[PDB]
C-alpha cells in the first residue's frame, strides 16, 4: 500500500522494548530456569556417587 | 478510464506467477523435507531448522513480487 | 589411503590399506574412493580390482557377497 | 446509512492518519499528500500490544521460583526455553542480543497478529460512534509501515554483526569475490551479493505484510458480500486456518531473523 | 447494505469459532503446562529420593 | 463502461494460476507424507502434524492470490 | 457484443487452468497412493483414509475457482 | 460475426486445457499402476481396483470441463 | 476474415493442446511399460494388455479434442 | 484481404505444439527403453519391439496434428 | 505491410518450440544414455548405437518444424 | 499514457518469471541438501555450505530480472 | 516507427524459448554425468567425452534459433 | 509513443525466459553436484570443476539472451 512516516515511529518503539527487555525480562528469567536444572542435575549426581 | 484495466491485470499477472513460483518451490522442497523426516524419525527439529533455512531462501522474490503486486493494486490502481 | 577387508565365511582373503578398488555392484559396475559415503549394497560375481598403495594392482575373483 | 458494499469494503482499508505538519485527522476521501502523516491506529495497537507482553513478562521475571512453578509461570517459561531452544540450534556466539531479540520478535508479531480474529468492526464500530474517530483498522501487522520497520531494524543488525565479526576487509572480500571467485566477476558480483544483501529484510518484511494484509481483507470481504445468516459457513473455516497462519508467520519471522544474524557473523 | 445485519452475522461466527476453540485448542496447552509441572515435581522428587 | 469484462479477466487468470501452484504443491507434498506412512504407519500422527505445519506455508501466496482475485472480481468492478 | 462475449473467454481460462491444478495434483497424489498400497497391500484401507484427507485439501482450492467460473457463465452472464 | 466465432475460441482453450490435465493426471497414476503391477503380479485385480477407484476423482474436474465446452460450441455458438 | 481465420486458430490450439497431452501422458505410461518389461520379461503379454486398458483411457479425452477440432475447420469453416 | 496470415499462424501453433508432444513423450519413452536395455541387455530385440509396440501410440494424435498442420498451410492458405 | 511483418514472429514461435522440444527430448535420452554408460561402460558401443538409434525419431518432428520455419522466414518472407 | 500502463506490464512480466526460476531452481537444490543432511547430519555445516555456494550461483541471473524490472516500475514509470 | 517495433519482439520469442530449452536441456545431461562421474572418478574422462559428443547433439536446434533471432535483430532490424 | 513501450515489452520477456532457463537447469545441476558431493566428500574439488565446465554451456544461450535484452533495452 501506501508508505507512510509510520516506518520511523515504529523503529522508535522496536529497539525501546528490545533494550528493556534484553535487560530486565531475559536475564532474571532464564537465571531462574537454570538455577532449577543445575539443582536437580547436581542433586541426582550426588546420590548416583553416593551410592557407589 | 483505460489506466485500471491494465494496472489489474499487470498485478494479477505478477501474483500468479508468484504464487506458481512460492508454491512449486515450496512443495518440492517439503517433499524432500517428509521423506527425509520419515527415514529418520528423532531428527525431525534439526531438518525442520533447516527446512527454514531453505524455505526463507526460496519465497524471497516471489514476496517482493507479490508486494509489489499489491502496491500496484492498492496504491497505484 | 582406507582398510579394505575381503572375508568369506570361511577364511580370510585378503586384508591392509587400499587407494581405490573397483566392483561390479548389483546395480552396476562401481569405484569407491576414500571417503565415500556410507554404502550397502550386493555385488555380482566377478572380478574386484584393488589397487594397493603404491599402485599395485591385483584382482581377486569373488564369487558374489555385500559390500 | 446508504453503505453500498463496495463502499462499506472501501472505508474499512483506510488507516486513521493524522497530519504531522498541523497534528490534524487526514479524513478518508481525500488523502493529503507528504511523508508525515503517522498511521495513529495500528502505532497505538502496536505499543499497547507490546507494553502488555512486556508487562506480563515482567510481573512474573520479578517473581519466577525455582519450587514446581505456578500454572502462569509455566507458560512463560515454555515459550522461554522454546525461543532458548531454536536460538541455541541456530547460534553458537557469545551476544547476548539475540535471545532477547528472538523473544520480543516472536512474542510481539504473534500478539499483533492475533488480532486478526477479533470480529473486524467491533472496534471500528466502537471507535466511530462511540469516540467519534473516522476511521480505525485493528491488525498492526496488516500495514505496510510497521513490517519494514522491524526488517530494517533487522537489517542495520545484519550491517553491524558483519562488520564487527569479520571486519570491513572480510566483508568487502564476500561481497566482491564471491561467488564466481575471480576478480574478472568482481563487477557483477558486486550486484548478485548486494541485491541479495538487500532480498533479505525487504523480503523478511513482505512475507508478514502480505500474509496478514490479505488474511485480513477477507474479513472484510465475507463481512460485507454474504447476507448475515450465510457469514459464518464461510467464515469460520476461514479463522480456524488463520489460526495456523498467525503462529507460522511469527514463528518464521523469529526463525529467519535469528539465521540472518547468525549466519551474518559466523 | 445494512450494517446491523453484518454485526449480527460476525458475532454468530464468533460465537461459533469461540466454540471451536474451547474444545479444540484450549485443552492442548493446559495439557501441556499441567505435564510440565508433573514433570518438574517429579525432577524436584528426583532430588529428595536422592537425599534420602 | 468496457472497464468490467476486462477486471473480470484479471480476476479469472490471478485464481487461475493460484489454483495450478496450490494444487501441485500440495500434490507433490501429499505424496511424499503418504510414501512416508507406508513405510511407519504408526507415526502418520506425528507426520500428519509436520505436514499440516508446511503446508501452512504451501498456501502462502496462492491464498493471498485468491482473496484479491476475488476482491476484484466483486469489491472493484 | 463483446461484453457478453469475454466473460465466456474468463470463464474458459478459470475453468482450464483449475482442471490442470486439479487433475495433475491428485494425479501425483493418486500415484504416490497406488506405490504405498502396492507395498503393502494389507494397510490399503489406512492408506485410502488418508489419502481422501489429502485430496480435500489438494482440490480444494481448484474447487472455488471452478464454482466461480460456472458463477461468471450463468450468473453474470 | 465475430461474438460467436470466438466462443468457439473460448470451448478451444477450455477442453485443451482439460485435456493435457486429465492425460496427463491419469498418464502419472497408470505408471504407478503399471509399476505396482509389475512388483506383485499376484495382486493386479486389487490395484486395478483402486486405480479406477481414483481415476474417477481425477477426471471429475476435466469432465464437467468437456461438457462446458460442448456446451459453449453447440448450444451457445 | 475475423470468421474463417480464428476458427482455424481454435482447431489449432485444440489439437496442439490435445497433442501435447496425448503424447506426454503415453511416454510416461510406456516408460513404466517397458521398466516392468524389463524387470519381468515374462509377464510382457500381460502387462501389455494391461497398458491397453489404461491407455484407452489416456488416449479418449484427448481424441474428443482431435475429432472437435477436425469438425470445426471443415464442418465449421 | 488480409485474412491469409492468421493461417499460418494457427498451423504453426498446431504444429509447434505437436513438435512438443511428440518430443517429449518419446524421449521420456526410449530414457526408459535405454534404462531396461542396460539391465538386461540380452533382452534388446524384444524390448525394442515392445518399445515400438507402444511407441506407435504416443505420435499419433502429434501426427493428426501434424497433418492437419500441413494441410493448413499448403492447401487451404 | 503485416503481411511481411508478422511472417516472422509466425516463424518466431516455430523455431522457439521446436528448440525447446529437441533441447529437452534429446537431453532426457542422453542423461539417461550417460547413466547406463556409467554402470555398464562396457556397454558404450551398443548402448551409443542405440541412443542413435532413438534420437533420430525424437528429432523427427522438430525438423519439420525447424525448415516450415527457415522457410517462412526466408521463401515467403 | 499508455507508456506507464504497458511499462507496468512488462516489469510484472519480467518480475513474474524471474520469481518463478528462482524459486524453483532453489526449491530442487535444497531438496537435494536436505536429502543429504537426512542421511548423515554431520555433513550439515559442509553441505550447507556448500548449498549457499551453488545458491549464489542458482540466484545470479533471477536478480538481473528483477534489478531491471524494479527500474522500470520505479525509473522509468 | 511502426514497422520495427514488432521485429523485436519476433526476436525475443525465438531468443526466450531458446535459451528455455538449451538451458534445460544440458543442465538434465550435465546433471547425470556428474553423477556418473560421482559413481565413478576413473571413468570420469571417458564419460565427459561422451557427454561432449551427444551436447552437440544437445543444442543444434536451440542454436538455430540464435542464429536467426540474430539475424532478425540485426539484420532485417 | 507506441514504439518504445513495446520494445520493453519484448526485452523483458527475453530477460524474464533467459532467468526462467538459467535458473532451472542449474539448480537442476546443482543439486546433483551437491548429492555427489555428499557422496565422494574427497572429491569435492574435483568435481566442482567440472560442474563448472557444464555451467558454462548451461549459461551459454541465457547470456546471449541477457545482451539482447539490454541491446534491445537500451541501445534502441
Amino acid at each position: 500500500m501506501n508508505l507512510n512516516a509510520t516506518i520511523l515511529g515504529q523503529a522508535i518503539a522496536f529497539v525501546l522494548f528490545v533494550l528493556f527487555c534484553m535487560k530486565y525480562v531475559w536475564p532474571p528469567l532464564m537465571a531462574a530456569i537454570e538455577k532449577r536444572q543445575k539443582e536437580i542435575a547436581d542433586g541426582l549426581a550426588s546420590a548416583e556417587r553416593a551410592h557407589k | 478510464n483505460l489506466n485500471m484495466d491494465l494496472l489489474y491485470m499487470a498485478a494479477a499477472v505478477m501474483m500468479g506467477l508468484a504464487a506458481i513460483g512460492a508454491a512449486i518451490g515450496i512443495g518440492i522442497l517439503g517433499g524432500k523435507f517428509l521423506e527425509g523426516a520419515a527415514r529418520q524419525p528423532d531428527l525431525i527439529p534439526l531438518l525442520r531448522t533447516q527446512f527454514f533455512i531453505v524455505m526463507g531462501l526460496v519465497d524471497a522474490i516471489p514476496m517482493i513480487a507479490v508486494g509489489l503486486g499489491l502496491y500496484v493494486m492498492f496504491a497505484v490502481a | 589411503t582406507y582398510h579394505l577387508d575381503v572375508v568369506s565365511a570361511e577364511q580370510q582373503m585378503f586384508s591392509g590399506l587400499v587407494e581405490k578398488i573397483q566392483v561390479t555392484g548389483s546395480e552396476g559396475e562401481l569405484g569407491i574412493y576414500p571417503g565415500h559415503a556410507p554404502l550397502l549394497t550386493a555385488i555380482k560375481p566377478g572380478m574386484i580390482r584393488i589397487v594397493k598403495q603404491h599402485g599395485h594392482e591385483e584382482f581377486i575373483y569373488l564369487s558374489g557377497g555385500i559390500l | 446509512e446508504n453503505m453500498t458494499p463496495q463502499d462499506y469494503i472501501g472505508h474499512h482499508l483506510n488507516n486513521l492518519q493524522l497530519d504531522l505538519r498541523t497534528f490534524s485527522l487526514v479524513d478518508p476521501q481525500n488523502p493529503p499528500a507528504t511523508f508525515w502523516t503517522i498511521n495513529i491506529d495500528s502505532m497505538f495497537f502496536s505499543v499497547v500490544l507490546g507494553l502488555l507482553f512486556l508487562v506480563l513478562f515482567r510481573s512474573v521475571a520479578k517473581k519466577a521460583t525455582s519450587g514446581v512453578p505456578g500454572k502462569f509461570q509455566t507458560a512463560i517459561e515454555l515459550v522461554i526455553g522454546f525461543v532458548n531452544g531454536s536460538v541455541k540450534d541456530m547460534y553458537h556466539g557469545k551476544s547476548k542480543l539475540i535471545a532477547p531479540l528472538a523473544l520480543t520478535i516472536f512474542v510481539w508479531v504473534f500478539l499483533m497478529n492475533l488480532m486478526d480474529l477479533l470480529p473486524i468492526d467491533l472496534l471500528p464500530y466502537i471507535a466511530e460512534h462511540v469516540l467519534g474517530l473516522p476511521a480505525l483498522r485493528v491488525v498492526p501487522s496488516a500495514d505496510v509501515n510497521v513490517t519494514l520497520s522491524m526488517a530494517l531494524g533487522v537489517f542495520i543488525l545484519i550491517l553491524f554483526y558483519s562488520i564487527k565479526m569479520k571486519g570491513i576487509g572480510g566483508f568487502t572480500k564476500e561481497l566482491t569475490l564471491q561467488p564466481f571467485n575471480h576478480w574478472a566477476f568482481i563487477p557483477v558480483n558486486l550486484i548478485l551479493e548486494g541485491v541479495s544483501l538487500l532480498s533479505k529484510p525487504v523480503s523478511l518484511g513482505l512475507r508478514l505484510f502480505g500474509n496478514m494484509y490479505a488474511g485480513e481483507l477477507i474479513f472484510i470481504l465475507i463481512a460485507g458480500l454474504l447476507p448475515w445468516w450465510s457469514q459464518w459457513i464461510l467464515n469460520v473455516p476461514w479463522a480456524i486456518f488463520h489460526i495456523l497462519i498467525i503462529t507460522l508467520q511469527a514463528f518464521i519471522f523469529m526463525v529467519l531473523t535469528i539465521v540472518y544474524l547468525s549466519m551474518a557473523s559466523e
